[PDB]
């Protein structure tokens, strides 16, 4: 993937990680907003506070590459049964959103992520994948 | 952090009172005052009121430029104590530099200092030169994107209208004799902008090439910046003549975090950029073998098959030449050690893969090798280059040597197979270590496409 595309599909992904009920189960009580969001905090704090190096390598590793933004006719549909330079620039550009922001704050971010992960409203959704069950 | 720091700023100053009063050494005592100065300009600019650090610093380096007492015996104890202290004028600069451009008092003016320092030849002075580099790259972008270079449409619209009907003066060819005169004008200053542009980049790829020569201790990230300047103006011989002279003075071999996207861009063109980027290919090639002879082993993998696009066919010329030149350049084929090896795992490696669609109901397929070949490669590879595991040379050291040499085994056991296709045995039997065991499961699938996302 790389970037988006699974926000497409015949269903669509959450783009949230997949806090599912047994991934935070290894949290030994006071899961997720123990330990687990105090160390997010430091780590999206320390990429919005340096933030030039994070585009810096993407910028170079695909300034001119001969990457293939998004091949459709053999994915994401495939599972279903019975732009250019353009396409570049609107891809990166999101980095720069998710970097720095607009909510502001760090934890406001990280509150957020956190409820849409959860949230059972999006992940009565998904189709298999992960099969959010187990 | 300053509310710590500046306590001790304050300190040196109730400190350095009365220095000339300890002793009667004017040769030293102002030096000391130098340095005093220096060091609370940087406490005070790490927190607030940027406007004091640098009147501080203009005023200080204006003093020491006005040495008048440039030179001088001075006390045994000065001549003692001098590598303790100094100054550096060179430093200082810099930091009029950056301390001129944080708050914006100061345009770009800087430039009528920056060309003329032609700093020293010791330690530090990459300092100097990474900060230098990054003030004309910012200075760079911020023209490129300019209203000033988007305005060259404009002129291009007033010349095709004004050529027209200005120039029909259907109702004064007074007025039309105007639009010739401002539009040389704007010619010249669209020219002038671009000058600019390019004369900012000059300078900043040669101070970020110069850092890169004598330090390490954040080429880390000079590298991807280095990489980018250059390829983001991949065009005349302004940059790329001056860049193929001086390029080759990198005492090192790095580059390595994306020497794919090096080799990949290696074409056939007369043009320049296109030189300097096969000088460093045949470096690299030279010196580290293994570490670049999987890209290129697995480009000409890839290129004999589906050889349809019209750039395959140009990429495996070009990469062809370079590897038949690079067994001339070995001596006579001394390379021959490396790249006879290397072309015969590669192959050996893709027959294995070709090879997984071995189908039946089993998920074996053992007998060692039974037909395996790769029982006699073990053998014949007495000093096997590494395949994977965690290598460095850190810049340059000694590629020549891994503890690999020493993986003249094979483990040859059943096959992986699970879910989709099939897959190699982990095999590997390590080396000097007793791990490794990965197995490869060749197919298609997305190929370079993951391998740039890790």
């Amino acid at each position: 993937i790389a970037f988006d595309q699974g926000k497409l599909l015949p269903i669509p992904e959450l783009v949230p990680f997949r806090l599912t009920r047994d991934i935070v189960d290894g949290f030994g009580v006071t899961g997720v907003d123990g330990l687990f969001r105090r160390s997010c905090e430091r780590v999206y704090a320390v990429l919005r506070k340096d933030y030039v190096k994070v585009m810096c390598v993407l910028n170079i590793l695909k300034w001119d590459p001969l990457y293939s933004w998004v091949m459709s006719p053999v994915k994401k549909y495939e599972h279903l049964f019975e732009n250019e330079n353009q396409e570049s620039y609107r891809a990166l550009k999101g980095v720069e959103e998710k970097l720095m922001g607009n909510g502001l704050s760090v934890e406001s971010s990280v509150q957020d992520l956190i409820q849409q992960a959860t949230d059972p409203s999006n992940l009565s959704v998904i189709y298999m994948g992960w099969s959010p069950f187990y | 952090a300053p509310q710590d720091a500046l306590r001790n700023a304050t300190l040196m100053s109730k400190t350095v009172k009365n220095i000339a009063k300890l002793y009667d050494d004017p040769s030293v005592v102002s030096q000391i005052e130098k340095l005093a100065s220096f060091t609370s300009a940087n406490a005070l600019w790490e927190s607030r009121e940027y406007k004091a650090p640098v009147m501080i610093m203009r005023d200080l380096l204006a003093q020491n430029e006005k040495n008048i007492s440039e030179s001088i015996l001075y006390d045994d104890f000065k001549l003692l104590i001098n590598v303790p202290m100094d100054q550096i004028k060179a430093r200082l600069v810099k930091w009029s530099s950056e301390s001129r451009l944080e708050p914006a008092a100061a345009i770009y003016e800087k430039i009528i200092v920056n060309w003329d320092i032609n700093v020293e030849d010791h330690e530090s002075c990459s300092d100097v030169f990474y900060t230098l580099g990054s003030f004309l790259d910012e200075q760079a972008q911020k023209l490129r994107s300019n209203g000033e270079i988007e305005d060259r449409e404009h002129r291009s619209y007033t010349g095709k209208s004004t050529l027209k009907a200005l120039e029909l003066i259907y109702k004064a060819k007074r007025h039309y004799n105007r639009v010739l005169l401002q539009y040389n004008r704007d010619s010249e200053v669209l020219k002038a902008l671009l000058l600019q542009k390019e004369k900012f980049l000059w300078h900043a790829l040669h101070f970020y090439l110069n850092t890169l020569v004598f330090s390490n201790r954040y080429d880390n990230d000079i590298i991807d910046k280095f990489c980018g300047l250059w390829f983001e103006n991949d065009d005349n011989s302004k940059i790329n003549q001056l860049l193929y002279k001086e390029i080759g003075t990198i005492p090192s071999w790095k580059f390595l975090p994306w020497v794919n996207q090096i080799a990949s861009k290696i074409s056939m063109e007369e043009n320049e950029f296109q030189k300097p980027l096969q000088l460093t290919m045949k470096r690299l090639l030279y010196k580290l073998p293994y570490d670049s002879l999987y890209s290129v082993m697995s480009i000409l993998l890839y290129e004999k098959q589906s050889n349809k696009d019209t750039n395959i066919s140009q990429k495996i010329q070009a990469v062809k030449k370079i590897l038949l030149e690079l067994q001339g350049y070995d001596r006579g084929a001394f390379a021959k050690k490396y790249l006879l090896p290397v072309q015969e795992f590669c192959e050996m490696s893709v027959e294995l893969a070709n090879l997984k669609f071995v189908q039946n109901t089993k998920t074996l397929r053992l007998a060692n090798l039974k037909i395996g070949q790769y029982w006699l490669k073990q053998l014949n590879m007495e000093k096997l280059p590494l395949p994977t595991s965690n290598f460095t040379v850190k810049s340059s050291a000694d590629g020549r040597k891994a503890r690999p040499y020493i993986v003249s085994v094979n483990e040859t056991v059943g096959i992986t197979t699970t879910g989709l296709s099939l897959p190699k045995i982990v095999t590997f039997n390590i080396s000097d270590g007793t791990t490794q065991k990965a197995l490869m499961k060749g197919s298609n699938d997305d190929l370079r496409q993951d391998a740039i996302m890790e």
